[PDB]
């Protein structure tokens, strides 16, 4: 699929992702949530070719369940980030790749602190304040290296999104007919249902 | 580099009855501007009352209805002896052309019959095993000038009532066997005059309750 | 395509079929494969029949005007000598295949010309998609002092073999008979070996059987006076 | 080719043209594009003719074995999923499909999936695949409600059909015509569109640039 | 070299007069009579054949032409000129004509076409 | 293609096979590859027949339009003209040629214009698809000064092994004798050289 | 890609018994995309019918260019141009363009107004004519056609005959082509009547 | 995939009232070079058959390994393989059409045509084909790669319907093949003047002739041939 | 450019074109006026190739305008567009042709009768009750085949416009900006300024 | 390369050049191309010079084992080994081999198995780029049953022409003489078979 944005603040990590599924035409959907719920303080977004993307996120979150329960223990985001490179590195070089890139967006609940992970199909991982995939970056970056601050409150934090997005929306040429945007902090992960 | 498949022309043509169905072919098999029989059968009666013509690359076609009658033997066999039904003869061959889904049977196929109640049925299928239950079809190289021929003759496309102009449709009356072959022949000797790969001679296989009977034609052999 | 052409005793034949085909489909059935260039130079063409035609009308309408400049009958190595240098310099894009035959005050002449500019003396020759199953005929029947009516028959049934085993050639035979000290007699339609046997069935509609939306008059006059 | 599929309060309306070409040769105008998977599920033809049979049939004998070993209605999300998974195997090898899984359980209610040979599977409410989506898409977008009557539904799923079957080149035939409740579908006939366009002309008014 | 009478030869005099085109008509009257007669299924034209010594052979001398099948000419002034009008007649025929139309011009347009060779001799540089 | 020019005592005598191909179809069996560009100046030609004709009925242009001005050409002439055509229009040609003529003042002489459109005086000369088969056969065998029945056998032995064993050779031996005496043409078929 | 497929369109023509027959479908398409039901094919100077099938940016642009040069034709002749003498004018026209060529299949249609004589022609989209006795077939369902003509056609057919059989005739071969149909025109032509009839057809 | 190396030309045949004809040239060439002079392209199976090959040579010279082992195999265990239990021309044929199609089926062809000409238990006359594709037919004449343009058209002069079959002698029919066989001698670049025929009747059963050469051949007329047009000397 | 469409109802044309330029990865600008007034009643809407657009629609306004002080006299929609397919029908044959599609809006002073032809840039020219070039025509023409009379007044032809364009912006991929609509009938050419 | 084998009276020789190129380069001037199989079946190798060492490595093998369990093999026999790896491999092969051997029942033969892995007895085999430019001379001077002195004066003669004439061969020529009396290896400089 097209954009989808990370953003790491002080007690929590902001994911958003683009609404649109366009099958070369025409917009068959403008309501597709991109992401997964890996386990209650870990959420991936993900974007990429059209079917590798759902069943690479889907084939992770079985993985990351199947941990869950047999150990009763919840893996850290940087154990998590760290299984999913190793599956995208497996898999650069297999038959068939999984053209898929993600964000991982989780609350350390060891720690007490939110992490971002960017990585992509090759199974390049980084850990950032902030992160996107695709032309994504090249839109927001800019602003997100003059107002980020790694104090700034959750409320901040989607204002500095709100800012993007527009900025997307006025300079992209692609409709991806808006973004959602769910937040991962010591609570778990919750949906904002007005952006 | 080698080229696994050819082009052997031909051109087939079933159409169902109402208690009859017949399925016909040229007898001239080619590749590219000569003719390498004047006479090489291409319609086959399969048993069970089922006739089968698979058009296109004879190797491929040869293969195909091998395979079918190898089937129809297997089936009973397997099955006390069952009669191969019609409609249950195509899906097998649906099976047979879809399991070369990746490297096809270069053919269009058609089988004709009498289905379950005793009506006239033919199938039609494509390459790769798509395939329909139909009233009329032409397959092969002088199709595109058979079909609309059939059209407007078996199923009155169209054509209107005299004096309504064109608020009454001219209504969809059966046809007899001698009437169906009339227009089988017509449409091959049509097909002759027009396409290079068409003509020598016309097989017809018509299939009744009686069984399977054989009709054979000359056409021009220019 | 099957064309030939056959010398004999006082003269020389050519002949072919009459079938135009774009790819598999028959475009005409009584296709008139033998063109005039003059009145006793005569050729028959294959490969792209606009070309063949074009070249030959060229060729034809100088060959006339330099008949009369020359107050001499035109000469078949004229011809031959202005197709292969119109030909040769456009490279093969022309593609006309021709056999070109006549008589002249020099005598009798039977040449061949291909679409890149090479040309070919002969006693017989046959150019064509059927010009293997005609050069069969002719290598298997073909003796020195033919005579005019042997050779008729020898050409006539080249293009049969033609007509008969090429999907490129097919309905009638065409000749062309060109003698010393007489006229070219064309002799169109020689044979007639494919009519049509009658349908089962007469497709006259019913009178008012298709559907008329509108009906007009169409003005095909010029403006009227008054 | 046009196909749709939408959900509304009474169910499922799914409608399809009839034609099939190889090139500009019209080589049917007699397709089955609606499969019956089984009296409960539809799936909509578009892409690969033999891909879409082969595999929907197959599809009603996986669906027939689940409800064998679970005594239960399989779900329309499960029946999907497993024709996604399916083609998904297969990805790479060129398999062409594009389908509407079209069903109405207890447990969910009409739901529809588009299903597609890159792997894709999609729920959603309104879905129209094929040549002439873009036309129907038009008639659909502008005239749909949930709150719809199976009748209004019927004609709305007919006309969009025929909008495309105008326009699109590729596109005609016949509409067939398809309502999914949640006791099965039902068969709503077989309409020509040349008797058809005339007919809406007249009663609609629209197609004022078509001369009849 | 090149030719530098990009000029018109003929012109009009004080008294409206075309010089050229006068003196031309004045060669015309010194020349040998020919005619022409149109009955109601044929035309005639006719010349005489006058001999500039007895040792020449006047039949190699063609002062009546063919243009076309159907289209014959003579004239009366300079035979020289006449002779060149002739090849280019001939060709006008063809190159205007039957290589578009498939057919030999009609006789007023092929006088047409003459004429206007002769009126461009008059105007041209 | 097996064409050759040998030079011997009283002159120079140019041989060819007379097969022409499309493919594997011969087109021709009875070709004429000996052409006469003057009275005792001829060629063999080999490659592309639409471009040799072109090229040697230009040649005969040019060195009837020579003689008229400046008296018989020589051989020497006469392959200049032809290297002149091949050389400036290499580009577009595929031919071949091997030039052979007789003066009073030089007697036999043979070039060879290979398909750059060079010219490579020699005391013989072979060409086309048929002489890879005859270059060891050629060179053991060719004398300089041989008489005119010896020459005739030399290049009959020699065009007898090109057409044996090079499919696109064949038909009959022509040949022609140029000499004081004058142009003598000989012909030799299929029964006579094949059992050689 | 294809040029004489892009638009798409047939003409017909028939000979009958002191009359001849030429018609047309009506549709102007982008490829799949139908964009006009009104392009008609079939046009005539003076007497002498023409129609145009293949490139329709070509159709206009003969059509302009046929009107073009009969006018021209009329004013120096004093008279309208016949149609054994237009269709070698459209064979030289056509094949004066033999190396960049317009992507059409004409035919023409009409009466000899002296010999009374009817006559028919085709024409590739390089000149080669086609002078058949019986029918002329040209555009994207020609195949549909040359079945339907050379089944449905009979010699000496009577002007309201020979209406029924061409109408038939082309109706039937556009319904089995993606790129035909949206109407269609037959032209009824007689030494000194002409009429035309637009027909009722499926528009899909 | 490959591609043929050395190759033989046509294989030409007919069917006449009592039996079938089959012949081939003993060329084996590489390319333009006419490199092997001593081929036999015909090989005979028992006495009632002969297997007519065209195309690659290695390939050939395999399937007549193949055809050598099927003889083998055959008289195992079998004690009527020389009456009842012999090999028919259709079962040799079948096989090798088998073989064929398989191989092609693989995407690795032997790169051949071939004509398996015989008589059967019955007496019917047997003639089929079969090349690199598997593609299979029948008729009254058959011939592979030049002889299918040139052959053929003369051959079907002699035997132009099943009907023409019973009409046709013996000696009309090897007149035919003889004199096809000197018209692609004329006419392929890549024939011999060298050939075997084979003949299997069903009274005087196989005749194999090999070392045959093309005769009566007419050249004479190419010494007035002159130039290519305007040349006179 | 991308979107450009017409519509002629009882007494005017309508023409509505995108705003949207894209020069690949950013859009540039979003208030372009892809049109150009020919003289008093007849308007140019274009699209196609960059460069192009511009270059053949200034081309074509200086030759009408060129006629029309020549001759004091404005040329009828039917012959200036007849003008114009011949230069994209000489053109398509050129060395290098004019990529540009065009739809030609105008009121016939003489006729008293709107008129609209659209014309490609091979020089098809077609005279139509509305028209599109691109994909526009896939998503709008089923709407306008339905609502279209032939009697509509001017506020209308705007409401089936307004429709036309919400179903391009629901479906369409590209973000073309919103449009520009400009009226033409018997008073000229005006610009609609709030669509 | 240029290589033949020649049967003759008393058994067969074996004739091979010397020169192994890399394009324009030669790589080695100095080649034995003439390799043992067994005792007195020897073969001459052209193509691909991995393909044909690692061809003629494992038939030496096969015929070792061979000779363990059946004693002696026959020409024909390791003819057979060389062509069912030719054929079978012929995909992923580029060689040409002559074999030759001499047995006391059949005594001297040759094989020649070209590109295809097609086998073809014969009295004599020519082989290699090379012998192009020597099928005229050759046909013409092979007589069976020639004496020991004569077939090397001929394999000397033809292979000092295919030298001549080929750029991809040159160097020594190296014979190997199989018969009763046993094996025999001859080498001949160029300054011997250039004056020829
Ligand atoms: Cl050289
Ligand atoms: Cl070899
Ligand atoms: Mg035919
Ligand atoms: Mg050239
Ligand atoms: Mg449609
Ligand atoms: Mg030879
Ligand atoms: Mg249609």
């Amino acid at each position: 699929m097209d954009i989808i944005l990370g953003i790491r603040v002080q007690d929590s990590v902001i994911l958003a992702s683009s609404k649109a599924v366009t099958r070369g035409i025409s917009v068959l959907k403008d309501s597709d949530d991109k992401t997964r719920q890996l386990s209650p303080h870990t959420l991936m977004s993900f974007a990429g070719e059209a079917g590798d993307t759902v069943q690479f996120a889907e084939y992770i979150q079985a993985n990351i369940q199947l941990y869950s329960i047999r150990e009763d223990y919840e893996l850290s985001p940087q154990a998590v980030s760290s299984f999913v490179r190793q599956e995208l590195a497996k898999s650069i070089r297999s038959r068939r790749p999984y053209q898929v890139n993600v964000l991982i967006g989780g609350y350390d609940k060891k720690k007490n602190k939110p992490e971002l992970y960017q990585i992509d199909y090759l199974g390049t991982k980084v850990e950032l304040p902030y992160g996107a995939h695709g032309y994504s970056g090249f839109y927001t970056f800019s602003l997100l290296d003059h107002h980020y601050r790694p104090d700034m409150t959750t409320e901040e934090g989607l204002d500095l999104l709100k800012l993007c997005v527009q900025e997307l929306e006025k300079r992209m040429p692609m409709d991806f007919k808006g973004v959602i945007v769910k937040i991962v902090d010591k609570d778990g992960i919750r949906q904002v249902d007005d952006f | 580099q080698f080229n696994p498949y050819g082009d052997n022309g031909g051109t087939i043509l079933g159409i169902a009855g109402e208690d009859f169905a017949v399925l016909a072919g040229d007898t001239r098999n080619i590749t590219d501007y000569s003719i390498n029989s004047r006479y090489e059968p291409k319609v086959f009666d399969c048993g069970d009352n089922i006739v089968m013509s698979a058009n296109g690359f004879a190797a491929d076609g040869d293969a195909l209805v091998k395979r079918f009658k190898n089937s129809v033997k297997w089936y009973h066999f397997d099955h006390n002896d069952k009669k191969l039904s019609i409609n249950s003869a195509a899906r097998n061959i649906q099976h047979l052309l879809y399991g070369k889904r990746f490297f096809p049977y270069y053919v269009h196929t058609i089988i004709a019959g009498l289905d379950e109640d005793g009506k006239g049925a033919v199938y039609s299928f494509d390459p790769v095993g798509s395939y329909e239950r139909e009233q009329c079809r032409a397959g092969g190289a002088a199709a595109s000038l058979i079909m609309p021929f059939l059209d407007n003759q078996v199923n009155f496309k169209n054509q209107y009532e005299p004096g309504t102009n064109g608020k009454v449709k001219k209504p969809l009356k059966y046809l007899s066997v001698e009437e169906v072959i009339k227009l089988v022949r017509d449409s091959f000797t049509s097909a002759t005059e027009r396409h290079i790969q068409v003509g020598d001679g016309l097989e017809i296989l018509i299939v009744t309750k009686d069984g399977v009977r054989k009709e054979f034609y000359e056409l021009k052999r220019d | 395509t099957t064309i030939v052409g056959v010398k004999f005793n006082n003269g020389v034949v050519i002949a072919a079929d009459t079938r135009s085909t774009q790819g598999p489909i028959v475009a005409d059935k009584n296709c008139a494969k033998l063109h005039r260039i003059s009145p006793k130079i005569w050729c028959a063409g294959a490969g792209t029949a606009a070309d063949t035609e074009a070249v030959t009308q060229l060729i034809g309408s100088n060959i006339e005007l330099h008949s009369l400049y020359t107050s001499r009958e035109p000469r078949v190595v004229s011809a031959l000598q202005m197709l292969k240098q119109h030909l040769f310099k456009y490279q093969g894009h022309i593609g006309a295949y021709l056999i070109v035959a006549g008589v002249d005050p020099t005598g009798s002449h039977l040449f061949s010309i291909h679409a890149n500019g090479s040309t070919d003396v002969g006693y017989y020759l046959s150019l064509g998609s059927g010009s293997l199953a005609a050069m069969a005929v002719l290598e298997s029947h073909w003796k020195q002092d033919l005579t005019k009516e042997e050779a008729i028959k020898l050409a006539s049934d080249a293009i049969q073999a033609g007509i008969w085993n090429d999907l490129g050639s097919g309905s009638n035979v065409d000749v062309c008979v060109m003698e010393i000290g007489k006229d070219a007699e064309y002799l169109r339609n020689y044979l007639t070996p494919n009519v049509r046997e009658e349908k089962q069935k007469s497709y006259k509609f019913p009178r008012g059987t298709t559907a008329v939306l509108k009906e007009s008059i169409v003005n095909i006059c010029d403006i009227q006076e008054e | 080719t046009t196909t749709l599929a939408f959900r509304f309060q009474g169910g499922i309306i799914v409608a399809v043209d009839s034609r099939a070409t190889a090139g500009n040769w019209v080589a049917s105008q007699t397709v089955k594009k609606v499969i019956e998977i089984n009296p409960f599920l539809l799936g909509t033809m578009a892409g690969g003719a033999a891909d879409c049979q082969f595999w929907e049939t197959w599809l009603g004998s996986q669906c027939r074995l689940h409800e064998l070993r679970e005594k239960e209605r399989i779900s329309v999300a499960a029946a999907s999923k497993i024709l996604s998974n399916l083609v998904y195997q297969y990805k790479g090898a060129g398999l062409s499909m594009g389908t509407m899984i079209c069903g109405y359980t207890r447990k969910e209610g009409p739901t529809i999936y588009y299903v597609d040979s890159d792997g894709t599977r999609l729920k959603g409410d309104i879905f129209c695949v094929g040549s002439g989506q873009t036309f129907a898409y038009g008639v659909l977008d502008s005239n749909y409600k949930w709150d719809l009557s199976v009748e209004d539904a019927l004609y709305l799923g007919k006309r969009s059909i025929l909008a495309a079957a105008h326009r699109d080149a590729y596109s005609g035939g016949s509409v067939n015509l398809y309502h999914v409740t949640e006791d099965g579908w039902i068969y709503h006939g077989n309409h020509d569109v040349g008797e058809l366009f005339w007919k809406v002309k007249e009663e609609e008014g629209s197609f004022n640039n078509v001369i009849g | 070299m090149t030719d530098r009478y990009s000029f018109s030869l003929t012109t009009f005099s004080p008294s409206g007069k075309l010089g050229q085109i006068d003196y031309a008509l004045t060669a015309v009257k010194q020349g040998v009579t020919s005619l022409g007669i149109k009955a109601t299924n044929g035309v005639v034209i006719a010349t005489e054949k006058k001999s500039s010594s007895p040792l020449a052979m006047s039949e190699t001398l063609s002062k009546v032409s063919l243009l076309t099948p159907d289209i014959g000419a003579v004239y009366s002034g300079m035979g020289p000129d006449y002779r060149v009008l002739v090849d280019k007649s001939r060709k006008v025929a063809h190159t205007s004509y039957k290589r578009i139309y498939g057919e030999y011009p009609p006789t007023k347009l092929l006088v047409s076409e003459v004429a206007k060779i002769m009126q461009e001799a008059t105007q041209s540089g | 293609t097996s064409i050759m020019a040998v030079t011997f005592k009283d002159g120079v005598i140019l041989g060819a096979d007379s097969r022409t191909t499309t493919g594997a179809y011969i087109a021709n069996r009875v070709t004429d590859k000996l052409t006469r560009v003057h009275d005792k100046i001829w060629c063999c030609r080999s490659g592309s027949a639409a471009d040799t004709q072109a090229i040697a009925d230009i040649v005969q242009y040019h060195l009837e339009l020579y003689t008229s001005q400046y008296g018989t050409p020589s051989t020497e002439t006469a392959a200049s003209v032809f290297k002149e055509l091949c050389y400036e229009n290499k580009d577009n040609l595929t031919a071949g040629i091997i030039v052979a003529g007789y003066d009073d003042k030089n007697k036999g002489e043979v070039y060879t214009i290979p398909l750059g459109g060079s010219v490579h005086k020699l005391p013989y000369a072979i060409a086309g698809s048929g002489s890879t088969f005859i270059y060891g056969y050629c060179d053991k065998n060719f004398r300089e000064n041989m008489s005119k029945e010896e020459t005739v056998d030399f290049i009959k032995h020699s065009l007898s092994q090109a057409i044996k064993w090079d499919g696109s050779s064949g038909g009959v031996i022509r040949m022609v004798v140029l000499t004081a005496a004058g142009v003598e043409r000989l012909i030799f078929y299929p029964d006579e050289y094949e059992q050689l | 890609s294809d040029p004489s497929s892009i638009n798409g369109g047939i003409v017909v023509a028939m000979t009958g018994k002191d009359c001849v027959a030429i018609a047309c479908d009506l549709r102007l398409g982008s490829q799949s995309l139908g964009v006009s039901n009104k392009f008609e094919k079939i046009f005539h100077y003076g007497h002498v019918f023409l129609g145009i099938t293949g490139l329709a940016t070509d159709v206009t642009t003969l059509n302009e260019m046929f009107r073009y040069k009969t006018n021209l034709y009329k004013l120096k002749e004093e008279r309208a141009i016949e149609p054994e003498t237009f269709t070698q004018l459209v064979s030289s026209s056509l094949y004066e363009r033999r190396f960049g060529p317009y992507f059409v299949g004409p035919v023409v249609a009409g009466i000899n107004s002296k010999s009374g004589k009817p006559f028919i022609a085709g024409f590739d989209l390089i000149g080669c004519i086609d002078e058949a006795k019986d029918f002329i077939v040209s555009g994207t369902a020609s195949d549909q056609l040359f079945g339907m003509c050379e089944s449905l056609y009979e010699p000496n057919l009577e002007p309201e005959d020979l209406f029924e059989t061409i109408s038939q005739a082309l109706l039937n071969a556009a319904d089995r082509d993606a790129l035909s149909g949206w109407g269609a025109v037959v032209y009824i032509i007689k030494k000194d009547e002409v009429v035309k009839r637009y027909l009722k057809m499926r528009q899909d | 995939t490959q591609q043929p190396i050395v190759t033989g030309t046509s294989v030409i045949s007919m069917k006449y009232d009592n039996g079938v004809i089959i012949a081939a040239d003993n060329l084996g060439s590489y390319g333009s070079l006419l490199r092997f002079n001593g081929v036999e392209r015909l090989i005979p199976v028992g006495d009632n058959t002969v297997v007519g090959i065209s195309g690659d040579i290695s390939d050939m010279q395999h399937i007549e390994r193949l055809l050598k082992d099927l003889v083998t195999e055959n008289a195992y265990d079998n004690p009527l393989a020389d009456a009842e239990e012999a090999l028919e021309p259709s079962y040799i044929f079948e096989y090798l059409a088998t073989v064929m199609y398989q191989r092609r089926s693989k995407m690795n062809p032997l790169w051949n045509a071939i004509i398996v000409a015989g008589v059967q238990s019955n007496g019917d006359q047997f003639l089929r084909y079969v090349n690199l594709l598997g593609v299979t037919y029948s008729s009254p004449t058959l011939a592979t790669g030049f002889g299918a343009h040139m052959a053929n058209p003369l051959l079907r002069k002699v035997v132009d319907r099943e009907s023409d079959i019973p009409k046709t002698t013996v000696q009309v029919a090897e007149e035919a093949i003889v004199n096809a066989m000197r018209v692609l001698y004329y006419r392929d670049a890549r024939s011999s003047r060298n050939f075997s025929l084979a003949i299997i009747d069903k009274n005087t059963g196989l005749t194999f002739k090999k070392n045959l050469q093309v005769e009566n051949m007419k050249w004479d007329f190419a010494k007035d041939i002159k130039g290519y047009g305007t040349q006179k000397i």
